[PDB]
Parts: structure tokens; sequence; C-alpha cells
RNA sequence: ACGAGACUCUGGCAUGCUAACUAGUUACGCGACCCCCGAGCGGUCGGCGUCCCCCAACUUCUUAGAGGGACAAGUGGCGUUCAGCCACCCGAGAUUGAGCAAUAACAGGUCUGUGAUGCCCUUAGAUGUCCGGGGCUGCACGCGCGCUACACUGACUGGCUCAGCGUGUGCCUACCCUACGCCGGCAGGCGCGGGUAACCCGUUGAACCCCAUUCGUGAUGGGGAUCGGGGAUUGCAAUUAUUCCCCAUGAACGAGGAAUUCCCAGUAAGUGCGGGUCAUAAGCUUGCGUUGAUUAAGUCCCUGCCC
RNA sequence: GGGCACCACC
């Protein structure tokens, strides 16, 4: 009876993992987090000031599900639609300097490591942490 | 004894399949080991143009299409027998390439 | 097993009081489904849409205007919320409310036009049951749509109010007014 | 009074654009009764029509 | 304990879902996830329909794992339903008597024929002179 | 069938006062061999064979050989 | 519409005239006989010819047809008349 | 006899055949993680072996060849009981969509596609051909094909999760698609690799859609025109802004008169993605998927064309 | 006086 990541709801898992990363306090946060927007198709900066932890949690979860993703892959993952005035909308990618710093910060926690083929993947410690978080989420969901 | 790959490329399927069958039969008559023929996905080149040489009339379009078919055959054998069986294989319209991996 | 719409609205207690419309409202046992979403081919042949459940017909007719074409998941959610609101407001099965609203909203006598482009003259005729159901659904959806526009009020609340008023027979609803005016003109064109 | 009637036979298509349908209808209360009616919308045999005024009759084709 | 299993597929416009059903205890998963975690959850009942119609008793002796690919979200859900139903019917045909298969097939077909028979509809090609297959560009006079 | 049953040729000839155009179309005959015509027949031509003469049986005869 | 062009009708009538003994009321046996005796370069045309041959055989069994006449049928009608 | 049909391509069915490390499945070994209250013939794995000395089988899923399959065939009605029409069973399917398309014509368009071409005109102060600089875009005004909107069935900020058709390093000919690491807030810049391609981009993590957050009928956080100041890329050259990015500015528009267009099922509409043009490059066109309907199974009233 | 067509209408 062991809970894995795929068993629980993904949004609640992301919330719980972001809370765990914030409470840990060992994550490295850039200085410009409060003055930048996450992509060129965004109009405003993110509403949540603790958005870096949420993005790090999402990146860790994605590396859990599909390993070997680089900066370009993460940039494509978080890209979205761009509306440009009186012209038709088009797909647009995210900011590379945010994805790169999220990956570097996760590597600083010994949760993400360089992949032999290329890109980054999860360490056994990161997988253990994610499975523990999934178990906590499942227990909280069942108890209430 | 070499692992030898034969790649056959053609524009019509009847000649291509005839050549592939001839090669398979010829090779198997020498008690050889043959894999295939494995058929690659067909390629379809398309050109869409206007019919009129000028810019007058209803906007009508021609849709020209070309289809390319590709086959692979694998053989565990020395070079000489492969050339023996290949010499007959010459057919109009089929490009045969023999490589040693 | 028992099949309840959205898992909580049963269909056994619902009953249709109009003999004419019994063959064109599909709410009963063999037409009981969990969701108003089936991806069926009901438009392939004539009269085949009488076998489509009436909740799914409302859902199909709620995907207007062109800015809402094809968005059927939002429409299913709207119908679900509207049924919840109807149950809270009235205290009865929202399927019965929908059936009563459709029964009351369908015009019974219409006027057919013979018109030279400017002037038009008309003659009173009867309306088949299938057209009655179609026009009732169209009127209800149009009333809810016009109520929700440029107003701080959810589309589900407006749909619930329209359905409740139509089932009650009150003239506060768009469909009742339209039916009354159509029947008055038909009466005057006899 | 309002009456109900059963469609016994579909006769034809009437109207300037063919929009109306001419059918034969028999009253539920009196099975002997039968008149000719014009209906708007798709109608087939066995349908039940609600006649608000049942005295009017239509000029058949 | 013989190794008895059946793999059956279901299709929607471009979506294909293949279900592998073997002897087991009652596990049913899609891409490794439970049936209740598949999105969108607006159409969750469409995914639970075969189980609700047949009951957990008929699924209590098999493990089913589904792999989905292609199409959109709704098409993938409708493919998963059909794959589950057809896999259960094919398992009952081979490793149980014909009467049980007949009962299950009748129950499934009465509720919805698309649980066992695929929908042939596919997108129609665009023709030059208009935005799509049927629509044409706006004509002007004078 | 126009693709393999009809042979077409378009030519230009320059005479003293301008260009004339020549178009020639030839419909090939059906040939079982591929020498001077298409091998395959026209799609809508159906050739029903004439049945062979059969001797009317009168008495059951058993032949052993 | 499902009207048969004169090609199918003519081929079916000739087949019934020449091979009345071998035919019957079964579409599949008829379509197997037709490819045996006749040369139809199309599968759809052969199916149409066989499907008209079956209809014509049923009509003949019901009674005389305005068109073709079978030698056996003529000889039998001689005995009838 | 030609045309129509027939025909060719295409889309739906095959657990039947053929056969695949440039496609996979299942199983078995190794490994990582979770549950020591059920620790297991346990769950998750797009993590590594299983063809190449020896270390698994098989085509359901993917590709593409050969064949099958549907014919108004079966039943019941209506019909001259014919030609055929309606309904129903079985069935993947009981009307998929295109291509090709007769006799006769038009003073229809094209000499600005042609080293197709007859006559005129010009040919060294050129109507030839290069180079430099401008113009084709110039704005009191009318007319078409369109894009974006007028919001709450919405906008914004996060999170979650799904395609298909295709292109890619070029005789002249310079100009290809891009993974990964670092720098920058972004447009971008540096390194270092793969691909002449079912092999690499790529499991093409597309957008609508879905789940939460903020706003609250206010020309408003709807809409994004017009302008100011900065930065970067393509080019020999960017001013009359090539394109792109960042702050700032914040117009009309609250659903549109007379009139008028297109469309019958995976269709209309919504939503993105490829190809052409392309040093720089899509509000156009030509294709592709995804979500997905209302209405109709009729008529000759309007328009038009034939007997 | 008939027949047909969402480049006609309903
Ligand atoms: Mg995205
Ligand atoms: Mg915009
Ligand atoms: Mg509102
Ligand atoms: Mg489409
Ligand atoms: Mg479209
Ligand atoms: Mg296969
Ligand atoms: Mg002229
Ligand atoms: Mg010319
Ligand atoms: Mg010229
Ligand atoms: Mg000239
Ligand atoms: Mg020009
Ligand atoms: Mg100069
Ligand atoms: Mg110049
Ligand atoms: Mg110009
Ligand atoms: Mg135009
Ligand atoms: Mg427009
Ligand atoms: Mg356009
Ligand atoms: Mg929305
Ligand atoms: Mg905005
Ligand atoms: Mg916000
Ligand atoms: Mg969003
Ligand atoms: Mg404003
Ligand atoms: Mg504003
Ligand atoms: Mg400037
Ligand atoms: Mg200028
Ligand atoms: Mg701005
Ligand atoms: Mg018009
Ligand atoms: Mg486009
Ligand atoms: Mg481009
Ligand atoms: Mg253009
Ligand atoms: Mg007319
Ligand atoms: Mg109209």
């Amino acid at each position: 009876p062991g809970v894995t990541v795929k068993d629980v709801n993904q949004q609640e898992f992301v919330r719980a993992l972001a809370a765990f990363l914030k409470k840990s306090g060992k994550l490295k946060v850039p200085e410009w987090v409060d003055t930048v927007k996450l992509a060129k198709h965004k109009e405003l900066a993110p509403y949540d000031e603790n958005w870096f932890y949420t993005r790090a949690a999402s990146t860790a979860r994605h590396l859990y599900l599909r390993g070997g993703a680089g900066v370009g892959s993460m940039t494509k993952i978080y890209g979205g639609r761009q509306r440009n005035g009186v012209m038709p909308s088009h797909f647009s990618r995210g900011s590379k300097s945010v994805a790169r710093r999220v990956l570097q910060a996760l590597e600083g926690l010994k949760m993400v490591e360089k992949d032999q083929d290329g890109g980054r993947k999860l360490t056994p410690q990161g997988q253990r942490d994610l499975d523990r978080i999934a178990g906590q989420v499942a227990a909280a969901n069942k108890k209430h | 004894i070499h692992r030898i790959r034969i790649t056959l490329t053609s524009r019509n399927v009847k000649s291509l399949e005839k050549v592939c069958a001839d090669l398979i039969r010829g090779a198997k008559e020498k008690n050889l080991k043959v894999k295939g023929p494995v058929r690659m996905p067909t390629k379809t080149l398309r050109i869409t143009t206007r019919k009129t040489p000028c810019g007058e009339g209803s906007k009508t379009w021609d849709r020209f299409q070309m289809r390319i078919h590709k086959r692979l055959i694998d053989l565990h054998s020395p070079s000489e027998i492969v050339k023996q069986i290949t010499s007959i294989s010459i057919e109009p319209g089929v490009e045969v390439e023999v490589t040693i991996a | 097993p028992d099949i309840k719409l959205f898992g909580k609205w049963s269909t056994d207690d619902v009953q249709i009081n109009d003999i004419s419309l019994q063959d064109y409202i599909a709410v009963k046992e063999k037409y009981a489904k969990y969701l108003p979403h089936s991806a069926g081919r009901y438009a392939a042949k004539r009269f085949r849409k009488a076998q489509c459940p009436i909740v799914e017909r409302l859902t199909n007719s709620m995907m207007m205007h062109g800015r809402n074409n094809g968005k059927k998941l939002m429409t299913v959610r709207i119908v679900k919320h509207a049924f919840e609101i109807i149950h809270l407001l009235t205290g009865e099965n929202p399927l019965q409310v929908l059936v009563n609203a459709i029964i009351n909203s369908g015009p019974r006598e219409d006027s057919t036009r013979i018109g030279r482009a400017g002037t038009v003259r008309r003659q009173a005729v009867d309306v088949s049951p299938l057209r009655r159901v179609n026009q009732a659904i169209w009127l209800l959806c149009t009333g809810a749509r016009e109520a929700a526009f440029r107003n701080i009020k959810t589309i589900a609340e407006c749909l619930a109010d329209e359905l409740i008023n139509a089932a009650k027979g009150s003239s506060n609803s768009y469909a009742i007014k339209k039916k009354d005016e159509l029947e008055r003109v038909a009466k005057s064109n006899r | 009074p309002i009456k109900l009637a059963r469609v016994t036979k579909v006769l034809g298509r009437t109207g300037s654009q063919g929009q109306c349908t001419q059918v034969r209808v028999e009253f539920m209360d009196d099975t002997s009764r039968s008149i000719i009616r014009n209906v708007k919308g798709p109608v087939r045999e066995g349908d039940v029509l609600t006649l608000l005024e049942s005295e009017r009759e239509a000029r058949r084709l | 304990g013989p190794l008895q299993s059946v793999q059956v597929f279901g299709r929607k416009k471009t979506a294909t879902a293949v279900a592998h059903c073997k002897r087991g205890n009652g596990l049913i998963k899609v891409n490794g996830r439970p049936l209740e975690m598949i999105e969108p959850r607006t159409l969750q009942y469409k995914l639970l329909e075969p189980v609700l119609l047949l009951g957990k008793e008929r699924f209590a002796g098999v493990d089913i794992r589904v792999r989905v690919k292609g199409g959109g979200h709704v098409a993938q859900i409708y493919a998963i339903r059909q794959s589950i139903s057809k896999a259960l019917v094919a398992y009952y045909q081979k490793y149980v008597d014909e009467a049980s298969k007949k009962e299950i097939k009748d129950i499934l077909i009465q509720y919805d024929r698309t649980l066992l028979v695929a929908d042939p509809r596919r997108c129609e090609s665009k023709k030059f002179g208009g935005p799509g297959a049927r629509a044409r560009y706006q004509k002007s006079y004078r | 069938p126009v693709n393999y049953y009809v042979d077409t040729a378009v030519r230009h000839v320059l005479l003293r006062q301008g260009v004339l155009g020549i178009k020639v179309k030839i419909m090939l005959p059906w040939d079982p061999t591929g020498k001077i015509g298409p091998k395959k027949p026209l799609p809508d031509h159906v050739s029903i064979v004439e049945p062979k003469d059969e001797i009317l049986p009168t008495t059951p005869i058993s032949e052993q050989k | 519409g499902r009207v048969r062009t004169k090609t199918v009708k003519k081929a079916a009538r000739v087949i019934i005239e020449k091979y009345y003994t071998r035919l019957g009321n079964d579409f599949h046996t008829n379509k197997r006989v037709c490819e045996e005796i006749a040369i139809i370069p199309s599968k759809k045309l052969r199916n149409k010819i066989a499907g008209y041959v079956t209809h014509l055989m049923k009509r003949i069994q019901r009674g005389p047809v305005r068109g073709i006449s079978i030698k056996l049928q003529e000889e039998e009608r001689e005995r009838r008349d």
C-alpha cells in the first residue's frame, strides 16, 4: 500500500510540494523575482509573490514524469497563446532565464542532476521526496 | 559473412514489389537468411498551382502529386553472393542501393 | 442499477402531462443517462432527434452565439449548476421543471406568411409536436441568453429563473411572452 | 374548447414555398370525426395535434 | 495458473486506446493513473459507465491497463470507454462460457452501441475557394 | 482510361503570316500483349463467353478405367 | 437513386440467357458463377451484374418476363400450350 | 456512338494472410522509489539487457502489399406489381470526398511566362543594357476581400492535460531544421552536437478546452488604434518607421440603416499548426488536425437555367 | 404550361 505520484491529484500535489520547498528554506531565489514576468506573451507579473517555489515544484514534477528535459523543453512546456492587438494570436514560449535558474536551484538541493544523454533528470533523493509528498497528499485527502 | 542492407526506392509499386520478390526468391534459393522486405512510410510530394497563366477568371488550382515508396532487405552473407543476386535485379525505375553496416 | 442525471437527479418520478408531446420528450427509463453528452448521430435521419434525451437537446441549443460554438463542456457545467439552483429554489426535481417549462413554452397554433417582400399577409395553421418542442427549447435558451448579457448574474442563474418562470406559467419569462404573442397573431389571422 | 386529434394520413405539401403540410386528422373524442388540416413543421402519421379551434377546415389540393 | 490475457483496441476520430486485460484482482488503470484521475472530470461518468452498468463483480477477476494516444481529450475518453468494454467482452468470450459474453454484450449494446462499435466519422478535406469543406468565400457584385 | 488508351500531341508550325497549331489524338486498340496497345480492357466492356455443346444424358452409364 | 445502367442489364440478360441452368436465387453463388463465365474487369460492376441476375431470376420464377426467354422455358410453354 | 455512369485517388471494416532494431507489444532479468498493520505472483518507471559470439516470443497497437467485403442482396408495404420508392433486420459501411469530363461557341483573359509568333515602332543623344538616387506606399473623398473587438458563456494570474498534414544542409545559388550547456529581465548572444531523415529536431508537452485566483456592469483590469523614449536582429544600405523586444500613451467601438453572402453532419462556426511567397516575412492563400451544433428530408413564391 | 438548383427560396 505505497502511494506514488501518479495516484494523487496533480494540482494538490504541486501545492503541497511548493509548500514543502518553501518551508525547507534551502532553495535559492534570484534577486529579480519581483520585477519580471514569466514570458513575453504575459501582460503582467504573476499574482503570487511566492511563484518561484510553485514553478520549481512544477518543474520537479515534470522531470519526475518525463525525464531528460532541457531549458528549451521547459520553455515549451510553459509557453502559451499570445494575443497581439488587431492581429491573430500565436503560440509563444516562456523565458529561458527563469527555467534555467529553476533547474539550477533544484540542482542545488541535490534533487536534480545532469543527464548523460543531455538535459536534467531526478536523483533518487528527489524521487523519494516526491513519493513522500504524494503519500502525505493521499493521506490528507483520505482522512478528511 | 556481412550484414548487408539493400534499399529499394521507386515511384510505382508494381515494379518495386516485383523486384523485391525476385531478390527474396533468388536469395532464398541459395539457402540464405533474409529479413524483410520492410516497407517504409510512403512519401507524398505535393505542388499546388494556379491553372491560369494570367490572373483572370475563377480561382482554380491544380494539385500535382508524386509518391515515393521505399523497401528494406537484410541479408547475412558474403559480398560475392549479394552481387550475384543483385546483377539480375536491374529494373527500369527502381533505385537499388547495397550497403554493409 | 438506477441511473440518475449527474448522479443525483432520478427520472422515475418525472411524468409528462401532455399526450401530444409524450412521443417527443425523452426523459424516461430507456432515455435515462448519467450525462447530457453522448456524441450521437441524431441529425443523420429525419425524426431521429426525437430519440435524443431532452437535457442533451437543451445542452446542444445552449451553444450560442458564435463565440460559444462547440464549447459543450461549459454548457454541461451550466446545465448542472442551473439544475442545482432550481432544486434549491423550488424544492422539486429539476427534470420535472424542465418538462413543464417545455410543455408550457411550445406554441400550439402559428401563422404562416404569404409575403410580397414589403407587405406580408398570413393565415393560421397548426404546429406539429416536434416543432413545438424545438421552438420551446429555442425560446428558453434565447431568454436565458438575453437575460445574462451585460449583467452581474451568472448564466446558470438566468437559465434557472427562465425555466422556473416557464414551468410556473408566469408571464415574467421571455418564452411565455413570445408564445402568447405568436398565438395572438395566429388567432387574429384566422 | 381545445381538442386533440390523431393524424391518420399525410396528404401533401402546400404553401407558397411548400412550408405547410396537408394531412387528415380524426378527433380523439369522436373516432368517426375526420377533417383536413394544415400543419407547420415536420409531421408524420400517428402524431397528435392540439386544435384550439376545431371547426375550421382547409381547402385540400 | 495459466497466463490468460487479451489486448483489444478502441478508436475515436484519431485517438486510439489499447486495453490489456489479464487475470487479476480488479485493477483498472489508464496510462498508470486511476480512472478517477483522468481529465476532464466533467466527462468522468462516461468513463465509469461500463463498470456501473456491469457492476464491480464482473470486473473483480481481471486487471486492465489502458494506453491512449492521439486525438483530443474527449476523443481519448470515448476511445477508452470502447476499449474497456471490448476488452472485457473478448476476455469473457475466450476464458468464460458464451452465455456470460452474450449477457454482457446485450447489456452494453442496449445502453449505447458506441461502447462496442466504432464511429466512422472523420474530418472532411478542404476545397479551394473557401475556408473549409463546404463554406465558400464571400461573393460580391458591382 | 483516357490516360492509357489515348495518345495526344500538340505542335506549332510557323507559316509566312503567323503560327498554326496542330492537335492529334489517337485511340489505341485493345491488345492482349503490350506491344501496340493497352493490355487491360475498357472498364465497361463485358465479354460473356459462349457455352460449349453438352451431350444430353439419357441413361445412367458407369465407366471404369 | 439505384437505377441500373443498360450495361448491367444487358450483361445480366445475356448471362441468364446463356447459363440459366447454373444460376439460382443466391447472390453469392451467382457472383461466383459470373466471374467464372464472364469477363468483368471491375469488382463493383460484377457485384451489380450478379445482384441484377438474382432479381431477374426471382422475377422469372414468379412468372414470365417481358424480355429474355429461356429455351427450356419455351419448350415447357409448348407443352403448356 | 460521345457525354452521364463505368473508371482513378481518397475515408471507413479484417485479433484472417505476408513481415519488420529506421515500428512496437507482452513477458522475463537488473535497477530506482513507496508501503514493516497487511512487504507482495504488490504498485510506478518514455529507467537499462534480451538482433548483432551465445543471452525471448509475437504482430493487438504503427507501416504497407496481396486479397476479401455492399449488391437495394433479405423481409414488409406502396407501384402497371414493371422501372423503381419507403421502412426494418443483419452489418464497419445501406448516399465519404475529390480527379477526369461531350457537340458547339465568346472578337472572354493572357504579346508583362516563354529562345511560341505575324506585322508595325525604336536601335548608339537607344524604347538595348548597367550604375546611382527617387516612385510604385503619395491623401479633402467613394467601393470591395478581410483582421480585431464591443466583454462576466468575460478578461487577468497560476496549475493540469491531448493532434494531424508536412518541411529541413540547395548545379548556377550566397540563403537549412534544430537538441543540450552558459550569459541576459526580453528580444537575443556565445559555445558544442544530430540530421541529406520512420534514424535528429520529435513521444512534434499546439491553441481553444479543463481546474483554481483576482476583477465586478464602471468606455471598466473590455478594446488596443495613435504617439514618445530606449534595446536587438536581417542586410551593401532600415529615413517615408523591414522585422522583433521593453517602459509609457490609451482613440473609435456598448452588436450595427437600406441592402446583401455562404452553408445540410464530423457539416457550419470556434481554435491553433504546416506549405507557398521568405536575406529579413503573414491580417493572404493552400492544406491539416482539435471542440462541435441549431434547423431541413420540401417547393417553384423570388433569382436563374433548361424541356 | 412543366422540371431543376442552398453560386434559388423556405
Ligand atoms: Mg502551455
Ligand atoms: Mg487581440
Ligand atoms: Mg452576466
Ligand atoms: Mg476541419
Ligand atoms: Mg473549421
Ligand atoms: Mg495488424
Ligand atoms: Mg476584347
Ligand atoms: Mg502568352
Ligand atoms: Mg512577347
Ligand atoms: Mg507581338
Ligand atoms: Mg504582371
Ligand atoms: Mg553610377
Ligand atoms: Mg535603379
Ligand atoms: Mg501596388
Ligand atoms: Mg477576391
Ligand atoms: Mg470581414
Ligand atoms: Mg481569411
Ligand atoms: Mg473560459
Ligand atoms: Mg486585456
Ligand atoms: Mg491576476
Ligand atoms: Mg490560463
Ligand atoms: Mg479603459
Ligand atoms: Mg482599459
Ligand atoms: Mg524610436
Ligand atoms: Mg515613399
Ligand atoms: Mg504596453
Ligand atoms: Mg444571391
Ligand atoms: Mg494558415
Ligand atoms: Mg512563412
Ligand atoms: Mg498575396
Ligand atoms: Mg421558379
Ligand atoms: Mg432565409
